[PDB]
């Protein structure tokens, strides 16, 4: 504590930084000899100084973003001559939405694809990876196939630009889609015809295209191409999968936090849990992410099948008796929701 | 089919307020009152009505055992913030066909009873409220 | 956990008015009534409300033993100066979980009973009031 | 200190009206009702009041034995002149701490009962009034 | 910080008219009104004002108990002279901070009421005026 | 989406006048008015407009607890200067999204109230004005 | 044949202003007024008319939950530009025959409200305007 | 600002006197007699005046 300080400073006008975002966490894997281990980047100015300039430019590409910059960026650095599975094993603990590795060989790409699919299908954690040239048939991975992009007289390979693609996806609000979003920094791309681009989109690739006097994303589809009776076409859109994953994460969070191993498995507690889930869905409806008139309800058929499997005598039992029958430590539920999609095709017929 | 045993008795009623079970509840009540407008149509002698909406009204009565409502709403009511609650009512009579379990949402109370006692009289608290939404579970 | 013994009885109530214990008190009551305004929102069938404030109301009943209210307020009310008081109410039943002790502040009385007697009837006095504040002590 | 013997009984009440003692008095009552105005202050949720004045109200009931009220006010009420009276009320219970003796001044009656009888019923007269001033003698 | 008790009640006002106290006063008003001229400048959107002059207006209301106004005016208006008066108003609420005393000078009344009565109605007088200057004697 | 809780209540308003907080404020208004000129073209049926200028108007209402306005104006109008004032209004409801703070500048008042009282009525002051410019400090 | 259920209720209206949905709307008006000239002929008793032109008038009313109008107008009026707006109103009662959707174009607002609050009152905004043309999108 | 009974100090004093704290309700401890001693606690908040001002101007 010194004398009272009254200082008026004069300085030049400074450029205004792009606005931050509330959602979107990207995990980046890098190879450099120093500053190993996990690193955090909220602002583009705060980068480790000892890192190489090429890695710094990768991080800058990631932080480029969209209408909002991504919420935060997790950078994991390894020396080199180190297996990617060690980084994956460390990254299982953390939470993230999109993961990218600029310097992946085909073995690393295969390992990352297998890790992502195992996490989504077995570990029950909804995460995504942006990869260069992978023919994976899963909604988790996004296949970005566009080579030799020019960014200010510098050439970036197909694996190198996945950082910019992941940053662009993370910076998009939930209402919007990345279809036809233009890249001002890109100056040129290799020539491609309409038929080839259409076939590539039909095969499940996300590409760059020249249209309406700019370069923009052709379509926002993921790599899923084989459709089953229950999967459907709606699962091929990035926006739909994103909102579904958000819903899954929130519901699993509340369920784990408040009910697993916490209360006895009675019918009243099942009703309370139903009420909590319904209230969350109502909040989501108010936020305009999903359509109104969603329902949550005890699953009667699954409970009946489980009771039959357990060998109890289901005959001479009333519907209320089956509904409120004890079921050990299991809970059966079902719900119904509805989600919309953005405008992407328009037909205008004019009579002259 | 209609027997006097099937008439539901209020002794088999249970209430959950803000996720906690109340055991001193004495009575629970919730109703929707529709708003109607009279409309006279030329050539018709009988007057008809048009439906506008509803207002949810109800009340709770419970024995004075603990200061449940003070902790629920007092300090917030002073500070200028009005909380909203969810109530679950259950009615399961053993001699009835089934149970009835309704959830009442967006509940706003009408007052907060600080003190009410008279010599030689046991304690009771009445709490009216209003609501907007509801959901059906286990209908008959 | 709920037993019939745990209901608080009014016979175990005490009152301090202006710092002096009143032993002839019969009943005490204090009340805050919320002010609410109806608001109709487009696209919604149920009518909601907005909370605007509250009014504090209460009353005291006591046996006619001495001239307490006279000495408290008479001359000052005639002169044109209105006093304000503080009341403390305690409820402590040995069979209950615990005690309840609330202090009510900024009390302004509503009337002054000078004389009220009838042959063959014992004397009683009822005194309503208004208040704007309170504090919690010994909340169960 | 508080005993049931100390509660004043209304049988030990006496009234003087216009300087003469009434012996058929059945009940006497006089009260002051304050006038309050609600005032809302910015930033405060509790509504306060402002005290503006009072109105004095009372009544007398007595057995119908003599035409006391007719002689008091009838002819003057026709002629256009309204008289005013002074009443003294005393309450002295032998088992109480002391007596209570109040004088009510500037009394104006509300009506004059000419005839009221029903076969098989004893006679009674009720007379409400209003006043403005009062004085304290022998407080407790 | 403001209290409800600090609002001045009009029952505590007093009026002196030409040096004589007026006990039958009902209300008193006195206000100065400023005259403005709009200023508009070509090429600018906004409009501004400047003051030009001021004027004084007010009125009095009395209970009708005597012919005070006729004696005050007399034949002065009829004979062609120009009578002027001085009025002093005081407002002294015991619960407020202090008193407020103003002198209103150079009063010219607007009319004179000779008779205004109706069967079943109590009489009142209203007297508007204009004035030119004022002085403050007590500031609250 | 809209909630009924998000509507701003006027009890949560505050006012600063010439740098001093006004605790007895009752309401505050401020509004900009736009002047239009009608455009009519021969051969066309429609009518259009163009903006000409704008002006500002508003008013303040207070409880009468002191002589704030007379001190504020004083003798400035009488001597012939041109007093101008700055007012700041704030509206911060705890249940709304945020606050709203506006500065109203270059204020000229319309009149001055010296005395306005009546028996049995609580006092109030009303003060209209005009202004030229405004600034937004806090937006919502 | 008409039914009472076919009368449209105003709770089912919706408004878009400059492409953004307004969830706090309270009422909406829009009307076209025709101008007439009286024709009088010498030798004939009757009077006839011919149309001259038309003009558009309307208004909007909102609950006060944010500063929407100030952000919409901004400095456009102050900077001397001439802002115009487009409004779309929909009325879709489930019990009626169908929906009714109108687009109101070339809207010029009449004033801007900066602050209008009072203690104990919930806030509302009123915004009149004029327009020049309209389109029908859904006809019932 | 708040005022209330200092519970921890009362408990420490009662323990110092050697009374048994087991099988005792919280209200019993709170209302227990402490000879002639009284334990209280409170909370307030005091503001400071403007003394340092930092203004940054972009030209």
């Amino acid at each position: 504590i010194g004398l009272p300080s009254i200082n008026i400073s004069f300085k030049e006008l400074a450029t205004t930084v792009k606005e931050r975002s509330a959602r979107g966490i990207i995990a980046m894997v890098l190879k450099d000899a120093k500053a190993l281990g996990l690193n955090e980047i909220h602002e583009k100015e705060d980068i480790p100084v000892d890192l190489s300039a090429e890695n710094k430019e990768y991080i800058n590409l990631a932080l480029m973003g969209n209408v909002n910059t991504p919420n935060k960026l997790l950078v994991y650095v390894i020396e080199g001559e180190a297996d990617i599975q060690t980084a994956l094993d460390f990254l299982e603990t953390k939470e993230f939405n999109y993961l990218c590795m600029p310097k992946a060989v085909e073995a690393d790409k295969t390992a990352i694809k297998n890790w992502i699919i195992k996490l989504r299908d077995i570990d029950k954690v909804k995460v995504k990876a942006v990869l260069g040239k992978v023919v994976g048939n899963h909604e988790g991975i996004i296949n970005f196939t566009t080579e030799d992009v020019l960014v200010g007289e510098k050439k970036y390979s197909v694996d190198e630009f996945t950082s910019r693609v992941a940053g662009l996806i993370a910076g998009t609000p939930l209402s919007q889609s990345v279809t036809y979003t233009k890249l001002s920094d890109v100056v040129d791309i290799p020539k491609m015809t309409k038929v080839d681009a259409e076939s590539r989109v039909n095969k499940g690739e996300l590409i760059l295209i020249k249209e309406a006097g700019a370069i923009r994303i052709a379509r926002g589809v993921n790599s899923l191409t084989e459709l089953t009776a229950e999967k459907g076409e709606m699962f091929q859109k990035i926006k739909i999968v994103d909102t579904l994953d958000i819903i899954h994460s929130d519901i699993r969070k509340v369920i784990i936090d408040d009910y697993i191993g916490k209360v006895t498995n009675s019918y009243d507690n099942k009703c309370l849990l139903i009420v909590a889930i319904k209230s969350y869905l109502e909040e989501l409806e108010k936020s305009a992410l999903i359509e109104s008139d969603s329902t949550v309800e005890i699953d009667f058929e699954a409970q009946k099948s489980y009771l039959k499997s357990k060998g109890v005598d289901l005959s001479y039992m009333t519907l209320q008796e089956i509904k409120e029958a004890n079921t050990g430590s299991k809970v059966f539920l079902k719900a119904k929701i509805k989600v919309l999609d953005a405008m992407e095709d328009i037909d205008l017929s004019i009579e002259i | 089919n209609m027997e006097a045993r099937n008439v539901m008795s209020g002794t088999w009623g249970e209430l959950w307020l803000d996720g906690n079970k109340v055991a001193e509840v004495k009575k629970f009540q919730a109703k929707m009152e529709f708003t109607k407008e009279d409309i006279i149509i030329a050539g018709q002698m009988g007057t008809d009505t048009k439906y506008m909406g509803y207002k949810g009204k109800g009340s709770i009565t419970l024995y004075h055992v603990s200061s449940r409502m003070h902790k629920l709403i007092g300090e917030k009511i002073k500070r200028g913030s009005e909380p909203r609650f969810v109530a679950i009512s259950k009615l399961n009579d053993p001699d009835s066909y089934g149970a009835e379990r309704i959830a009442v949402k967006n509940i706003a109370f009408d007052d907060l009873t600080l003190a009410d006692w008279e010599v030689g009289v046991k304690g009771e608290i009445e709490a009216p409220f209003t609501f907007t939404e509801y959901d059906f579970l286990d209908i008959i």
